[PDB]
DNA sequence: GTGCGGA
DNA sequence: AGCGCACCTAATTTCCTGACGGCAATCCGCAC
């Protein structure tokens, strides 16, 4: 009875992360004491060491190359880094903001309710709380760290802490009690039983005394000044929300050829990761083909494909029919 | 009761839109009244009858995403584009369009009129202001939702009012010259967007968000505005924005 | 070859003066993935006493030409190139053109197409044009917004020689501007726009960022022997209390609008942790770091002191904090 | 078969160095006493003594020339300078930020594993610890010194000290026990048998009382005044991290024409020394041509050439091809 | 999968 | 409590450096 996808269908995010702020502390006095961390300017003199055509190489091999940059380092008295951010969890069936056709709304609501019946959003939520516990939101700040601890607070209850260096970044654990207790609340918020959940995350990373902290770099286009410009949030260093969310959606281990490349990838429509330059889900196992085989030609798909489709619906986006003139 | 006033105090918004084709800055007023109408529509499906017919906009702090150069100008930033539907959708690098984003701390003053305006209404607003957005931006935290009576409970800040007399009464052949000269004379005024005008006739096209309503192609209209402190304000009706609809014109005015 | 290339140019110019329309509002300037040619041409009047600026109350001097693909763009290059614009020549032919025109193509009658060009018309909507709802009298109306190109060109020229605040947007490339199909965007791809910001004393800095955070002491009262349940029995540990407060509070003076209020729920919570339902006799609650030299209202900044011991601390600080 | 390098390839640094802070002490009481060192402002009147065209010289030879500057000096009661900095060592195979082909990553990992099988990063690490022992990170502060002493501390163990005026700057020693025991740990961190290593270095330089100390100078780019500006780290004088690290990569003694110029050069892609004005690796023994002769077209290179390639992959850089 | 067209 | 001066004025000259250089990658819909 349904021949195509509607002409305007749009989903919003169900995992909304706020920006992060960096502080500097000391480990033995980390529950009581914190100081601000600031970005400083730095200019360098370099050499011209990029690949050039042979005519230019004979003329510009021994020329000076001044450039502009910016940097962030801890002080000589502090040895740890403190990061604070927050997540807001919203239901999935109320994150549809537009749908032109009514029958497609009825069919997709039915399919989400059958997925609440079998595996009520518990596997995916366990994977998300694993990425909160593994500390994958520390991109280049997880290298060279003596102690990493992550603390998760929901409402007014502070849960027991995590040792993030005891987790592997390729294996997903389903036995930790704390992870399951948080994942049940996130699953119930996703299912509609609750209407909202607020999570607060604090991480402490012990690097060394005067070592380097790596903030998020901005995309700015100015012709006069080309240099590294770093993110300042209210005068202090921090990370964008998009980087933290991209860290949290690295849950996909169900792509076509996983037995050779054995690592989890982020959840995208065509399996496009910005590390490997060949798409992992190019045609048969893409989002559009599976969603046009689940709703338009009623079929029972394997549970992994259903997991991928629901993960795309928790990520959000514009999902509609190809636009004609 | 019937009439009343409710304050939403110190709301933090992150990543709101700040581009309206000629202006980069404060978001357009239609979004700020759209937050109020969305709050009304979600409160009326939970069976709490209420009607909001006026919003006040108070500003306490702001920040624009980007940096300021040595010469004193602003350079804006954007997030990295991801995957956009269309022809070049299976590519790894996407295209960069025109965009701007701002962070704000604000307080809202709402004029509600219903069958009962009590603190249970404030609790109902508190359980509904955690699912909505403001101007495409997420709400991080708020201080309190409370009822006010007079102009001495409102916290310290600066409200935004309409100044259309300082535009219609300036020197120039056209309206854009009037705006530039009026901004050169008084340096505490800002240009704002105040609604839409019509470019077509009402009918049904193909490709609509909701296919059972009435459509009209539109263009945004712009005006002038300025700031006035809380302690120098005369009445509580000279800072409240409202919806007004003529034939061909969709406006927001303080009047 | 050469004197054989001119064949291709005037071949292509005459094959594409039918896909170039006349417009003031284009749809591909918001997103260049919108299919087709959707836009509007507003040729109406000026009120000039109304309170608002639109495309019909400003003086815009140059219309715009729009095509679907960058392929069919040679008329826009054509109308823009003489020795003494091509547009003004084809309005009133001066032969200066007609002489030079007729000797390379023998087809200038057909080309002179660029005069009664058709107007752009809004015929459909897609997912790439911004569509919003607006309340009209108990019901709603769906509005699709088309941006103005003629006004953007006009603002950027008039702001280039002015000293009011402005921001230059540098986000479109050369190949992206061509895909829009409009003449006035391929010339102005990095426009100048107004700056509409609140007053400059209301901008975030680190001084406003640290005035909303509060200090806590560094002493767990539950490990310092001399404190029972929550009250200090020794008399020697007093100097440590007075010092901690001094260390953490030396220069962070704060005015009233910036201090955490003393709630009643917190003095109850403290009571519970150790038993008492009411504050025992001779004891009074006290903040280890003062709430006027910057401190928190919490369970981790509260101690119960004997009525005379509270008199010592409340005055020894007063001298040191003036 | 692998034709061409990937379109995105970048390596991260495996030898990170912090900034340096300067203190002033006395030599006999140096384990118990330290004071801050600050930068002052000095302005000078000069003469016009630069080379001028003959016309301008007849009008500007006897005119005053006011200029601005800055300077740093010790006090009248102190005689020694103390410089403190730290080093973090990270593994080599876990230092590839970007690689867009999965076969090139496998090839790089196999070549690094073969290099670990032959020489477990021990020669290079011995050279890196000799530059810490030679005190080559004291550029103009090594001229005119009576005693130089350098102490190295890993975790909570202070290793026995170094006399830095007994090591030649053109010769690398391989028979010192302290250098060997630090170099074994740096080598084991570089191989992958240990995830990180933090090393802290303190040096004492006796130069006399009220003598001049030379910090690092900041770069100015036109839009700014052209006066001298010196680096302040936390209110005190200091050196840049990039300047310390150049003194530690002066380990290259494998260039084509070394038998004539017998001095170590810093490790660069095209072998560009700035002291002597000659590029020493311009064609067949550059990084770009050697890395395309080991991975793309499998071919066993001499062990001297491997040493250079692995030294580039500890420094880092962007090595990306267009098409 | 190709080349195109302009500022 | 309740106050916290009236008058005048703040010099002149001669200048303010010479060199080199300021990255590589990527961001295009559409007819056919």
């Amino acid at each position: 009875t349904l021949k195509s996808r509607p002409e305007n269908l749009s989903f919003a995010r169900c995992l909304n992360t706020t920006e992060a702020k960096f502080w500097q502390t000391d480990f033995l006095k980390r529950h009581t004491f914190k100081l601000p961390l600031l970005i400083t300017d730095k200019a360098v003199l370099a050499s011209k060491g990029h690949e050039m055509p042979p005519d230019k190489l004979e003329k510009e091999i021994m020329d000076p190359n001044p450039q502009k940059s910016q940097s962030c380092t801890l002080s000589t008295e502090c040895d740890t880094l403190r990061i604070d951010f927050g997540i807001k969890v919203l239901p999935v069936k109320e994150s549809m903001y537009s749908c032109s056709d009514y029958n497609y709304r009825t069919a997709i609501y039915q399919k989400i309710d059958e997925y609440i019946a079998e595996d009520g959003f518990l596997t995916l939520a366990k994977r998300y709380v694993n990425n909160i516990a593994n500390a994958r939101f520390l991109w280049r700040n997880r290298k060279g760290a003596e102690i990493i601890e992550t603390i998760v607070t929901i409402e007014d209850k502070e849960y027991p802490s995590f040792n993030s260096k005891s987790f592997n970044l390729d294996t997903f654990v389903e036995d930790n009690a704390t992870i399951n207790e948080i994942a049940q609340q996130i699953a119930d918020t996703f299912a509609g039983k609750r209407e909202y959940l607020n999570i607060y995350v604090t991480c402490f990373v012990k690097i060394g005394c005067a070592m380097e902290v790596y903030p998020s770099q901005e995309m700015t286009f100015d012709d006069d000044d080309k240099g590294k410009k770093l993110f300042k949030f209210e005068g202090s260093a921090g990370m964008h929300s998009q980087k933290i969310n991209n860290a949290l959606r690295t849950i996909d281990t169900w792509y076509p050829d996983y037995t050779t490349y054995e690592f989890p990838i982020p959840v995208e429509n065509y399996g496009a990761a910005r590390s490997i330059g060949i798409p992992f889900r190019p045609d048969t196992k893409s989002f559009y083909k599976l969603i046009d085989r689940m709703i338009l030609k009623n079929e029972d798909l394997p549970i992994e494909d259903k997991h991928y489709v629901m993960a795309i619906l928790i990520r959000g986006g514009m999902f509609s029919k190809k636009q004609e003139k | 009761m019937m009439k009343g006033y409710i304050l939403l105090e110190k709301v933090n918004i992150e990543n709101a839109n700040a581009f309206n084709n000629i202006i980069v800055g404060i978001p357009a007023i239609t979004s700020f009244l759209g937050f109020a109408r969305a709050l009304e529509r979600k409160l009326n499906a939970k069976e709490i009858a209420i009607r909001i017919n006026g919003v006040g906009l108070e500003f306490h702090e702001y920040e624009l995403k980007g940096y300021k150069n040595k010469r004193g100008q602003y350079v804006t930033s954007c997030p990295l584009p991801g995957s956009i539907p269309g022809q070049n959708e299976k590519k790894l690098d996407a295209h960069i369009m025109n965009q701007a984003y701002i962070d704000l701390n604000m307080s809202f003053l709402l004029e509600v009129e219903g069958p009962h305006v009590d603190m249970s209404t404030c609790k109902s607003i508190k359980s509904t202001m955690e699912t909505l957005r403001i101007a495409g931006g997420i709400i991080r935290n708020y201080k309190k939702i409370r009822l006010i009576d007079t102009l001495a409970d409102i916290p310290y800040g600066y409200f935004l009012t309409l100044r259309q007399d300082n535009l219609n009464d300036a020197a120039g052949d056209d309206m854009l010259d009037k705006m530039i000269h009026a901004l050169q004379q008084e340096d505490t005024l800002v240009p704002i967007a105040v609604g839409f005008k019509a470019l077509s006739e009402v009918g049904h096209v193909e490709g609509q968000r909701d296919p059972e309503k009435d459509h009209c192609f539109v263009e945004s209209i712009f005006s002038l505005g300025g700031f006035e402190c809380s302690k120098i304000l005369e009445d509580i009706n000279s800072c409240l924005w409202r919806y007004k609809t003529e034939e061909g014109l969709y406006l927001c005015t303080i009047i | 070859p050469e004197e054989q290339k001119i064949n291709k140019y005037i071949e292509g110019l005459f094959q594409s003066i039918d896909k170039n329309h006349l417009a003031t509002h284009v749809a591909k300037f918001t997103e260049t993935n919108s299919p087709g040619n959707i836009g509007a041409y507003d040729i109406l009047s000026s009120d000039m006493n109304c309170g608002y600026l639109d495309t019909a109350n400003a003086g815009w001097k140059e219309p715009d030409i729009v095509t679907n693909d960058a392929k069919y763009k040679r008329p826009q290059g054509f109308v823009a190139m003489m020795s003494d614009t091509v547009m003004e020549h084809l309005q009133e032919d001066s032969a200066e053109l007609r002489h030079e025109m007729e000797e390379l193509t023998d087809k200038y009658d057909e080309i002179r197409g660029i005069l009664n060009m058709p107007s752009m018309q809004p015929y459909r909507t897609n997912q790439f044009i911004k569509q919003v709802f607006f309340p009209v009298g108990g019901s709603y109306h769906l509005l699709s917004i088309l941006p103005s190109t003629v006004l953007n060109y006009e603002v950027s020229d008039r702001l280039y020689r002015s000293k009011i605040p402005k921001i230059r947007l540098r986000l479109l490339s050369s190949n992206a501007a061509s895909t829009t199909g409009s003449r006035l965007v391929s010339k102005n791809k990095w426009p100048l726009v107004f700056q509409a910001l609140p007053p400059k004393f209301l901008e975030k800095n680190l001084a406003k960022a640290l005035d909303k955070e509060y200090l806590l002491p560094d002493i767990n009262i539950d490990e310092l022997e001399g404190v029972d349940n929550g009250c200090l029995i020794d008399e020697a540990l007093l100097p440590l209390i007075i010092d901690e407060g001094k260390r953490k509070g030396e220069g962070n003076y704060r005015p009233r609008h910036l201090r955490d209020e003393r709630k009643e729920e917190t003095v109850q919570a403290f009571l519970d942790k150790y038993g008492y339902c009411n504050i025992p006799v001779g004891y009074e609650v006290h903040h280890i770091v003062p709430l006027s030299q910057g401190g928190a209202d919490s369970i981790k900044n509260m101690i119960m002191l004997s009525i005379e011991h509270h008199e010592r601390v409340t005055e020894a600080h007063a001298s040191y904090f003036k």
